[PDB]
């Protein structure tokens, strides 16, 4: 029954919020460590037409 | 079949005046359960 | 001496529930048989299905990331180049003489 | 690396507001979920890591153990489900909340770029693991295991925050990576020695080294079971992590400061196997077993080769699976008799088959049989250590000889023999109970077949 | 806003509440006896209020329900197995003196509570004074140890250090073989097994030790079973005589607001009455206390507390 | 006594320790000293008996000889050097003298013997007081000179006092002398780093005094003075016994709470200044207040000692006066490790 | 197993500490409240101050 | 410095002892504080006015009032022990002990 087991089975949700939560901070920590993006000395690459990062 | 919980004798250890009796301590007197002792 | 020889009051040690008794089809889980069936299928399906299975794939197939393939095309090649032109193989100094400074001793 | 600890984290208000009847399904189910997440980090490169950011980063070192912390849990709810069944819905609900925090713990533990941080949660560790042992413990020794293995460990560990706060005084960064680069020799001086004794000694009593292992009979012995497999699966390996963490600013002393933990542990291997013949009691002598064990580790770091940390690693694995499973049959077995004495019940193979298979099997990979990965990483220190001298090859095979000696003697007293006639409440085996055997067996069979999964970075 | 030292700071003084006939009276007699009927009528008389006797369940009539919770949850004795085995194996004489001592503790601290309250006097039955008789009667008839009669002393010796005597003791006097005559009268099926002996013992304890002791600091009114039907000339008594003797007149509007303070606040009143003494009529084991408590709990209006319990129908939970 | 003149006196005692803090002249803050004295002496007198009369004799004759010691270095200070503000003591023997008065106001060893009998004569409530409130003006006092304390006699004191403590609560059973011996511990930890850094002292001080306040009010709560009275306590309110055993956790310098963030930054800076052998010592020391905390653990809450019958009627009545800000206590004792950085706030 | 494990290094490392904490702990804690005594010591140690750290 | 300052010194030296020493008779011990006090006073009015240090001046009284309010203060303390006692030896001090 809807709007029954929601009051029972609300439990379910938090686990895999959390793992959705947990990717994007990991993606927004990882914007705070671009200071050398394309700049390695190593890895220099001249960008395509179309690109603005060589990665987000 | 049932989990140990310390009984009467275990609990006798802490109920005196202080830990570790000695013979020089062994006369000793836990203080009166209010702090109250009597007027003699 | 007419103490009651009872050191305190205390419920008598009660005895170990069996499962099975009130309840065949057992499974070992929890007494309430609904509860208990869909725990073990719970713990049956997200154990052996879909962890152990699809996890042991997931990490049979995981790219090479160790560079192993990599590693073996690029000594084909450096092997191929130094036997087609004479020179001897693997190298004993790993880095080049000049480059590196010797302090002198003069002594 | 956030994506595993906030749905750790997110486990305790799912526990906590979870219906009376329905903890225990809701804490597997989510667990297992969360083992499925940690195998991602499996996929290591042969480059220096996986620097997630400044705070955590991941080497082909802390996946093996990362992955088997998080499988861990859904075994330990499974084992802990039937001892609890007559308990109020709080109290199973803190013991929930107390793996769950362990687990956090461990996880953070296990990848921790900065070594004070590694050191405060490797603290951090000890305080759900000693309320798990002296509030939901059997015995009336469960007070002194607590306090024999609380004071053991905080002895020992308390010198080495003095040694990292002047380790960070003087080279000025505690960062893993700054660490590694920046490593400069350690010059054979008083202090140097008794700086290389701080840093050694906290990891080397938590292994634990012969002549400092006395806690570890005590806390495997009364603890719950739960708390009897995170001891010997994961809390005995934060001692090798720790010293295969820190042995690189520790050179070139350690070439003569390891003689006596070496002399220590290859001679207390064997005083354990001989230890282990000679028992009255199950879960002791898996304790000693685990105890031989962690000290054949213990020579392996001490050797400082490459075959000595790749089996290192594979060891720490598969000694880690093997006791748990073991430490599980042994308390499937105390359930029913109530005893825990290994020659009260005899006989079980006639009563019981499939349990009886299930020991073979522990038995077998404890007995460290091709090919199985505890005789990969046997061998592997069998080899770096006959390469450090050839006289080893003595005191090595002594140990795998009492060890085979001492397993099978633990299978044939307690499987094979006539049963004993005054016990009738030998009831079938549960399904909980041999699918928690099978999924300790499982995994080991098939990490046979992918080896370079645990073998460390020096693979 | 509750009595509290603020309030005695603004305007909460109880000397002018008190109108010289507050006068608290407790009413003690033996076994069986007409006091019961002749405190009502005291009480009727002279504008008191009455508090009757405190039995097994009193405590359970003034929290939550007035209706008693079951013996095992309150009390764990039961007085009609004191009459049939007074020498039970499982001491239960002694939990039911207990229980009842600590009861008539509370019912002392209640009505000295309204008394400074309101500054309406009251009427008691036997007090935490006069119930040793009981305790007496039981020990030389063998039914209680010696150790027993010592913690029984040591709680009372602590918890009655902090109380004020009564205003006046009510005596009625009733000869053995009448009070015997009224019990067989009585119909009680238990009661006929009260022996002679036992209600001899209750008398000289009565009269021995607890009458002069009464009567060296209070006024005190033996009365016969005849002359104590006539409530007129009780009254009559209880004016003429003036206090003056005890620590009554003594007291003042700050040591008024520290009993005050103390009679509220039943947690310290009882606070003593729970003494880490470990006798084994009275100690309960670790796992029979955990399960009586957590029967306890289960209780309608007791898991949480008394404004916040949905099963009674409280309701607004949410912003108390 | 009358809740105006409680008041008043309350009131007197924050005056006394407020004169002391916030005056620059050397006669003003032995007045304030002489305020906070004969202000805090009915304080232990609140309830009359004979055991809180002896408790509050000692600590007068204490108090009285420390401040005679006090206004005698103060003299010495002034001859030798006619300055009166608070700075440089200018004189080796004036500062010796004005140390040892310190001390003894502290109540750091060997002057320790009076806290445990003072705490255990007088209540609980009195207890809290003195224990916290106590310190913060002779400590503000170290904290203003400390640039001219001798570093061993402070350090060998504090070292003593460390000692002491650890080895003088093993044997206790009542709570009271139990948390007089541990205030002797953590003042010995908390002087040791006077010398060095006294950011380190005012940050030990603010977390010794919220884990003191969160216990006191804890042992207030659920009435119980010696070992067995505490173990009564599960019975009726467990959650209690819970929260005293996180609390008595947090005390013994066990991470993640809050009770390791001292002493971990006060080694850190006694290792900054090559002193390392002392650090240490002091850990081990401190391993044995672990101990007895443990033990007291054991006692409350991981066991389940035998009850009594009564305590059934117990179960029917509930707290009536609630203390305001002992939550706040208990969070801040245990759960503040993760903020360590702001002790830079020069706290 | 007994002489060794069981015995000797149970009283090495943890029985000789728990001995000797025991023992520290019972003669430090053994005061008989005097304030005579404690005066006494009070002066012993002011001596030992100004005579000793100068 | 001059020997009349070394002679008071060696005045309060002789009282504090007197005081640490704790024969019997908490009244002595009181005297022995007050001695001191006596001491501290004539100290502190000799180096002030020795120096001229006019506004110092009023430091000796104010010292002399807050010492006597102290003396006070520990009379009523004695007092009350003997109350309790019938005498005020000082070995009677020993219900509260470490
Ligand atoms: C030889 C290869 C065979 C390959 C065929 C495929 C087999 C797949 C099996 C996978 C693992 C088994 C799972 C473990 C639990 C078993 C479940 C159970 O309860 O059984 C009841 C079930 C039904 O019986 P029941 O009547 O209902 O129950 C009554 C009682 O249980 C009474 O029970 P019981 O009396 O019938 O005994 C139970 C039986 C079964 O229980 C076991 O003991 C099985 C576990 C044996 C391993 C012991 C640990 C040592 C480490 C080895 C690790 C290798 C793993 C490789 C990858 C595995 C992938 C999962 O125990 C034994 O028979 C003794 C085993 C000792 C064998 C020693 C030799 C080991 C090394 C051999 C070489 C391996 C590598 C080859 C490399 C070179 C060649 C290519 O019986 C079975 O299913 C028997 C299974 C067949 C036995 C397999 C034993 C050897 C195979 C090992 C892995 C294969 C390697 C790959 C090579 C392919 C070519
Ligand atoms: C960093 C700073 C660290 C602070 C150190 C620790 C501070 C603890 C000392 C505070 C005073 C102790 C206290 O209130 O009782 C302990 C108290 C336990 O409460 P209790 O056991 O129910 O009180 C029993 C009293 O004996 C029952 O006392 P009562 O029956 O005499 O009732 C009189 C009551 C009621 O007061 C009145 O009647 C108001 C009338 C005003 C009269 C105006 C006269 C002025 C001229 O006044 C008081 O209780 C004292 C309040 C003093 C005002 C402070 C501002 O615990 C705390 O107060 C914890 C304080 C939280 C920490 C301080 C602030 C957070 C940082
Ligand atoms: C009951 C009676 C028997 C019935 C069964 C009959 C069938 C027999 C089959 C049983 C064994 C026969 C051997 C057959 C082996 C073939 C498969 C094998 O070759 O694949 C392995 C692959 O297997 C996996 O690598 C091993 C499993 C991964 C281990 C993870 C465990 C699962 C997670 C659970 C938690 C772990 C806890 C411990 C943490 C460390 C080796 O991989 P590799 O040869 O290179 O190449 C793979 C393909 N490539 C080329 C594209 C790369
Ligand atoms: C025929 C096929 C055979 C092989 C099948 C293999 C299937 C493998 C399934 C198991 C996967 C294991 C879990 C892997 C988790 C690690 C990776 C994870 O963290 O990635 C996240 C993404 O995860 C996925 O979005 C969700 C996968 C979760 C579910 C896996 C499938 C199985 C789930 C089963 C759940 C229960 C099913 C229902 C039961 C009733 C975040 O990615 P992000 O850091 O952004 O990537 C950045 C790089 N980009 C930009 C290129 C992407
Ligand atoms: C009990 C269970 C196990 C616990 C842990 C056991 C491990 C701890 C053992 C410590 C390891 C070695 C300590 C010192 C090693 C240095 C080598 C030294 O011992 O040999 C000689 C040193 O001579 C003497 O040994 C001097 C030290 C003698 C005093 C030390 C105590 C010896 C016995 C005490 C044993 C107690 C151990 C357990 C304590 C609780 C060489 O003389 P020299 O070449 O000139 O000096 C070398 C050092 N230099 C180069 C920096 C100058
Ligand atoms: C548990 C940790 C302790 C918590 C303490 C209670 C928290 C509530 C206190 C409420 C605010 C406190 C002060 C009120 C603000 C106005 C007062 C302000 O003007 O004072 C300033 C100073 O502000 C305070 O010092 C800062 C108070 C902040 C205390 C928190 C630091 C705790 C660090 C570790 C725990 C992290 C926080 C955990 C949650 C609170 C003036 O500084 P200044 O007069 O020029 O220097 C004097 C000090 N000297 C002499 C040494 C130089
Ligand atoms: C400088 C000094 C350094 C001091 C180092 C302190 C080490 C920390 C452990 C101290 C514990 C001492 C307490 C003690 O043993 O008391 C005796 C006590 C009596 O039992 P109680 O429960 O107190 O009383 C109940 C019966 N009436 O004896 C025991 O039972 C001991 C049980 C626990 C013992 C645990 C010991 C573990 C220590 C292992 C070695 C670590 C030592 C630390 C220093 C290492 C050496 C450099
Ligand atoms: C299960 C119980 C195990 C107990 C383990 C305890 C022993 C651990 C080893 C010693 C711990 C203390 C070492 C100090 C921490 C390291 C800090 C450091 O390295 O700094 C040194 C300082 O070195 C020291 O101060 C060491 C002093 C040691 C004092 C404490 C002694 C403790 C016991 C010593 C013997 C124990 C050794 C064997 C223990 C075996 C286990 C029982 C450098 O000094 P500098 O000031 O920089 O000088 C440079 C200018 N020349
Ligand atoms: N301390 C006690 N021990 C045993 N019984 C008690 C105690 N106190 C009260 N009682 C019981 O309370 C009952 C009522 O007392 P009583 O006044 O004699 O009868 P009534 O109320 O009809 O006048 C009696 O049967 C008496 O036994």
């Amino acid at each position: 029954n809807v709007l029954q087991i929601v009051r029972d089975h609300w439990v379910h949700i938090l686990v895999p919020v959390g793992f959705v939560f947990g990717c994007y901070l990991d993606r927004r920590s990882d914007e705070k460590l671009t200071a050398f993006r394309n700049k390695s000395l190593l890895f220099k690459r001249e960008l395509r037409p179309n690109e603005e990062v060589t990665w987000k | 079949a049932r989990q140990w919980q310390p009984d009467v004798e275990w609990a006798e250890q802490f109920g005196g005046a202080v830990m570790y009796p000695t013979k020089e301590t062994a006369h000793w007197k836990p203080p009166p359960w209010n702090d109250v002792d009597p007027p003699k | 001496p007419p103490e009651p020889t009872i050191r305190l009051q205390e419920d008598p040690d009660p005895e170990d529930e069996n499962l099975y008794e009130k309840n065949p089809d057992s499974h070992g889980y929890d007494k309430d048989p609904i509860v208990d069936l869909w725990n073990m299928r719970v713990v049956f399906f997200f154990g052996f299905s879909i962890v152990l299975v699809l996890g042991s794939t997931f990490v049979a197939y995981l790219p090479d990331y160790r560079m192993q393939e990599w590693a073996r095309r690029e000594a084909e090649r450096l092997v191929k180049y130094r036997e087609a032109n004479g020179l001897p193989l693997m190298e004993s100094n790993c880095f080049d003489p000049n480059k590196i400074q010797l302090p002198e001793d003069e002594d | 690396m956030l994506k595993i600890i906030i749905p750790t984290t997110m486990l305790l208000p799912m526990t906590w507001m979870s219906k009376h009847n329905m903890i225990w399904i809701n804490a597997t189910v989510h667990s297992l979920l969360i083992s499925l997440i940690s195998l991602s980090l499996l996929n290591q490169l042969g480059e220096n890591s996986l620097n997630f950011s400044l705070t955590f980063f991941s080497d082909s070192l802390s996946a093996p153990l990362l992955v088997l912390t998080t499988w861990l849990l859904p075994l330990m709810l499974m084992a802990s489900q039937s001892h609890l069944s007559k308990e109020t819905t709080t109290r199973k609900k803190l013991y929930i909340t107390m793996l769950i925090l362990l687990q956090l713990f461990l996880i953070m533990t296990f990848t921790a770029t900065e070594l004070i941080l590694f050191y405060i949660l490797f603290e951090a560790t000890l305080v759900p693991t000693l309320i798990i042992i002296t509030r939901w413990g059997n015995q009336t020794e469960r007070l002194n295991a607590g306090l024999y293995f609380l004071f053991y460990t905080l002895a020992g560990s308390l010198p080495l925050l003095v040694a990292l706060v002047y380790i960070q005084n003087t080279t000025g960064s505690l960062n893993f990576l700054i660490i590694h680069y920046w490593s400069h020799p350690l010059s054979n001086s008083w202090s140097n020695i008794f700086m290389w004794l701080a840093c050694i000694m906290a990891f080397m009593v938590k292994m634990p080294l012969y002549g400092l292992h006395l806690w570890l009979p005590k806390a495997h012995v009364e603890a719950p079971i739960a708390g009897s497999m995170v001891l010997a699966a994961v809390l005995l390996k934060l001692g090798g992590y720790g010293m295969m963490r820190i042995t690189t600013i520790l050179n070139p002393l350690t070439n003569y400061m390891a003689y006596p933990f070496l002399m220590l542990s290859m001679w207390g291997m064997i005083m354990t196997s001989s230890i282990c013949l000679r028992q009255t009691d199950l879960k002791s002598l898996i304790a000693y077993s685990s105890v031989s064990h962690m000290a054949l580790v213990i020579v392996a770091i001490m050797i400082q080769t490459p075959w000595s940390f790749m089996g290192a690693t594979a060891l720490m694995i598969a000694h880690g699976l093997t006791s748990s499973m073991l430490f599980c049959l042994a308390n499937t077995n105390y359930e029913r008799v109530h005893s825990r004495t290994m020659i009260l019940a005899r006989g079980l193979q006639t009563l019981l088959p499939l349990m009886a298979t299930w020991w073979l099997v522990a038995s077998l990979t404890n007995l460290a049989l091709p090919p199985s990965i505890n005789l990969i990483g046997e061998l592997f220190i069998i080899t770096a250590s006959f390469s450090w001298s050839n006289i080893t090859i003595i005191l090595m095979g002594m140990n795998m000889m009492i060890t085979a000696l001492y397993s099978l003697y633990m299978l044939i007293t307690t499987q094979r023999g006539k049963y004993t006639h005054h016990i009738n409440n030998i009831k079938p085996s549960f399904t909980r109970e041999n699918a928690l055997m099978a999924l300790h067996i499982l995994p080991l069979l098939l990490l046979t077949l992918n080896p370079k999964m645990i073998l460390g970075p020096l693979y | 806003l509750q009595y509290g030292p603020l309030a005695f700071v603004l305007g909460e003084r109880t000397t002018r509440k008190l109108t010289e006939t507050s006068k608290v009276i407790t009413v003690d007699g033996n076994i069986c006896s007409g006091k019961g009927r002749l405190a009502r009528e005291i009480a009727e008389k002279l504008g008191l209020r009455h508090f009757p006797e405190a039995g097994i369940h009193y405590a359970d009539s003034t929290t939550g329900d007035g209706k008693p919770l079951d013996v095992q949850l309150s009390g764990n004795c039961s007085l009609e197995k004191f009459y049939d085995d007074p020498k039970s194996n499982d001491g239960n004489s002694y939990r039911l003196q207990s229980w009842l001592y600590a009861s008539r503790l509370l019912q002392y601290a209640d009505a000295l509570e309204h008394l400074l309250s309101t500054g309406q006097g009251v009427v008691l039955e036997r007090s935490i004074y006069s119930d040793f008789v009981f305790l007496e009667a039981m020990y030389r008839q063998g039914f209680i140890r010696k150790q027993c009669v010592e913690h029984y002393n040591e709680v009372k010796k602590v918890t009655a250090c902090e109380y004020l005597p009564p205003h006046v003791v009510v005596y009625v006097d009733v000869p053995v073989p009448e009070i015997q005559s009224r019990i067989q009268k009585k119909g009680n099926p238990h009661e006929m097994k009260i022996t002679a002996a036992y209600l001899q013992d209750i008398e000289n304890a009565y009269k021995k030790t607890f009458l002069p002791e009464m009567s060296e600091k209070c006024e005190v009114l033996q009365y016969s079973a005849r002359e104590a039907e006539d409530a007129e000339k009780v009254v009559e008594d209880i004016e003429y005589l003036k206090c003056d003797k005890g620590p009554w007149p003594d007291q003042d509007d700050r040591t008024f607001h520290r009993l005050r303070m103390l009679v509220q606040n039943k947690l310290e009143v009882l606070n003593y009455t729970t003494i880490p003494v470990y006798l084994p009529e009275i100690t309960i084991g670790a796992h029979q206390s955990d399960r009586v408590f957590q029967k306890f709990t289960e209780l309608p209006g007791r898991k949480y507390s008394p404004g916040y319990n949905e099963d009674v129908g409280d309701k607004w939970i949410w912003l108390k | 006594m009358n809740p105006i003149i409680y008041t008043t006196l309350i009131m007197t005692v924050m005056s006394g320790t407020m004169l002391v803090m916030i005056s620059s002249h050397w006669l003003l803050i032995w007045i304030g000293f002489e305020m906070n004295l004969l202000a805090m002496i009915p304080v232990l007198m609140k309830n009359f008996n004979p055991r809180a009369t002896e408790a509050a004799t000692k600590y007068f004759l204490t108090q009285a000889t420390a401040s005679m010691m006090l206004m005698m270095a103060i003299i010495i200070n002034l001859l030798y050097s006619g300055q009166w503000t608070i700075t440089k003591m200018f004189n080796p023997v004036a500062m010796t003298m004005m140390t040892m008065a310190l001390a003894m106001k502290l109540g750091l060893s060997p002057f320790h013997f009076w806290v445990p009998e003072v705490t255990q004569g007088i209540s609980l409530q009195a207890g809290l007081l003195l224990l916290t409130w106590q310190k913060l003006a002779p400590l503000s006092v170290l904290c203003q000179i400390s640039q001219s304390i001798n570093p061993n006699l402070m350090l060998t004191m504090a070292m003593l006092s460390i000692l002491i403590g650890g080895w003088g609560g093993l044997n206790q059973t009542q709570l009271r002398k139990i948390m007089a011996y541990s205030s002797i511990a953590h003042m010995g930890w908390m002087t040791a780093v006077l010398p060095y850094n006294t950011t380190m002292t005012i940050l030990n001080l603010l977390i010794y005094i919220t884990m003191t306040l969160a216990m006191f009010m804890l042992l207030i709560h659920s009435s119980a003075t010696t070992t067995l009275s505490l173990s009564h306590t599960w019975n009726k309110m467990p959650v209690i016994t819970s929260l005293m055993m996180v609390t008595l956790l947090s005390m013994g310098g066990l991470p993640p709470l809050s009770g390791f963030m001292p002493k971990w930054m006060i080694i850190q800076e006694m290792t900054k200044n090559e002193s390392i052998i002392m650090p240490t010592l002091m850990a081990m020391t401190a391993l044995l207040n672990l101990y007895f905390y443990m033990r007291l653990a054991y006692s409350s809450s991981l066991t389940m000692f035998p009850s009594t019958n009564n305590m059934k009627m117990k179960w029917q009545f509930e707290h009536t006066k609630q203390m305001k800000l002992l939550p706040t206590m208990i969070v801040l004792s245990t759960l503040v490790l993760p903020m360590t950085p702001a002790l830079s706030s020069l706290n | 197993s007994s002489l060794l494990d069981l015995i000797w290094l149970e009283t090495i490392l943890p029985k000789t500490t728990s001995f000797i904490q025991m023992k520290m702990s019972i003669m430090v804690s053994n005061q008989k409240g005097l304030i005579k005594l404690y005066f006494l010591s009070f002066l012993i140690t002011i001596m030992i101050s100004m005579t000793l750290f100068n | 410095m001059p020997l009349v300052y070394m002679n008071i010194i060696m005045a309060f030296a002789i009282a504090l002892a007197g005081l640490l020493m704790y024969r019997s008779h908490l009244m002595s011990s009181l005297l022995c504080l007050e001695g001191m006090m006596l001491s501290l006073f004539i100290m502190s009015t000799l180096i002030i006015l020795n120096t001229h240090f006019t506004l110092a001046n009023m430091m000796p009284i104010i010292l002399l009032v807050f010492a006597a309010c102290e003396a006070a203060l520990g009379l009523s303390l004695l007092v009350m022990v003997s109350n309790t006692y019938g005498t005020d030896y000082v070995q009677n001090l020993n219900l509260l002990q470490c």
